[PDB]
């Protein structure tokens, strides 16, 4: 009886959950495809082993 | 493939459009409050002044 | 370009995607008599026994010349330097003319 | 968590993002920068570098002809990185 609070602050959190979802999305897949280094290291001195 | 003298240079180009959707503005709504909860009742909104 | 859309706005944007691209032996750098020569605007490719200067976006191969080169050093410091001829359009015509 | 709160895991787990910032890494270490502007094309880490001096005014030359000591800064900025860092993630912790 007392409203339909219940449903607006589950849709609230729903959207927070998926709005973080789709944000991580974003940030992180940038390119399409899925570059390797390749198996021998040599890049004139530099180390990115590290 | 990647080594130390070995480099790839394109040799022709396409030229490709896209979209990019982008909202600026919502719908311009405006409720007043007094008429929203009491309604065309003065009994009512002597209670909420 | 852009287009109105009811709330909103929509761009067309024109891009320039490069394609079909195919490998080149590449080099740092040129020499002559312990002088090396850096690309002024471009980078160093190879077809199998002679090189060329062409731009890093597109594939525009020139012969290797003064002019589109800069001197930088001696050749000795940088690994990597590849041994070429470069065209000086000064020497054999004043040897023909006199 | 026994009181009507439940946490949703995330979409793609660690391993995931992990992949992909290893795909980012490799792509510009190898291709450079044209990864991220169509089809990678591959080209030596000096040379990249030396595109790369090029663009904030110092001609190539400069990085070839001392080569070693970028790499050997490079290097020491990096090693260093670790030792920097692990004595904050304020920004990362104050969320949490
Ligand atoms: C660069 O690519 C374009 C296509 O993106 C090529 O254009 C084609 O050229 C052939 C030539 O035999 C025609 O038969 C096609 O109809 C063309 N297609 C289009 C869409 O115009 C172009 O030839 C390529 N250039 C080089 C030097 O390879
Ligand atoms: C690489 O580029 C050269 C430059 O045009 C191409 O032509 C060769 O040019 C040299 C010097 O002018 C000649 O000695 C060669 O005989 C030319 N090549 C042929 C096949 O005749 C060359 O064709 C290109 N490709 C290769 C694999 O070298
Ligand atoms: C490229 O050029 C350099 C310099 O001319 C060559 O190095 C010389 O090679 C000759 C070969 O008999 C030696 O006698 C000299 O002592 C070398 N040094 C100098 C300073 O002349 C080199 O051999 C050439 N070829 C390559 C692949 O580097
Ligand atoms: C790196 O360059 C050296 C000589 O410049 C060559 O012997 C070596 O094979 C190169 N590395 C690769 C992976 O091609
Ligand atoms: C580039 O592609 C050609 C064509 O397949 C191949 O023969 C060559 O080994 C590749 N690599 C280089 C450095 O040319």
């Amino acid at each position: 009886q007392y409203g339909s609070f219940c449903t607006q602050l589950n849709r609230a959190l729903t959207g927070i959950a998926v709005e973080q979802d789709k944000n991580t999305q974003e940030v992180f897949a940038q390119v399409k495809q899925i570059y390797k280094t390749p198996p021998i290291k040599d890049f004139g001195g530099f180390n990115f082993s590290q | 493939a990647y080594s130390n003298n070995s480099i790839a240079i394109p040799t022709n180009f396409t030229i490709s459009v896209t979209t990019e959707i982008l909202p600026v503005s919502m719908t311009k709504t405006s409720v007043d409050c007094t008429m929203y909860i009491c309604g065309d009742s003065t009994e009512c909104s002597n209670l909420l002044l | 370009f852009p287009q109105s859309a009811p709330h909103g706005v929509v761009f067309l944007h024109v891009t320039y995607v490069p394609a079909q691209e195919k490998n080149f032996t590449t080099a740092p750098a040129i020499c002559h008599d312990g002088k090396a020569h850096f690309p002024r605007e471009g980078v160093f490719v190879s077809n199998g026994t002679h090189w060329f200067v062409t731009q890093r976006n597109f594939y525009e191969p020139q012969i290797i010349t003064t002019d589109n080169t800069f001197v930088s050093g001696n050749c000795d410091v940088v690994i990597g330097i590849v041994n070429n001829t470069v065209y000086d359009p000064l020497q054999p015509e004043l040897d023909s003319f006199k | 968590k026994f009181n009507g709160l439940t946490v949703l895991p995330p979409l793609l787990t660690d391993e995931m993002i992990a992949q992909y910032t290893s795909a980012l890494l490799a792509g510009t270490i190898t291709s450079g920068w044209t990864f991220g502007a169509g089809p990678a094309l591959q080209i030596p880490f000096p040379m990249q570098m030396a595109y790369r001096f090029n663009g904030i005014g110092v001609t190539q030359n400069v990085l070839y002809e001392n080569q070693k000591l970028i790499a050997n800064q490079f290097n020491s900025a990096i090693g260093k990185i670790q030792d920097s860092l692990s004595s904050a993630l304020g920004k990362l912790q104050d969320v949490v």
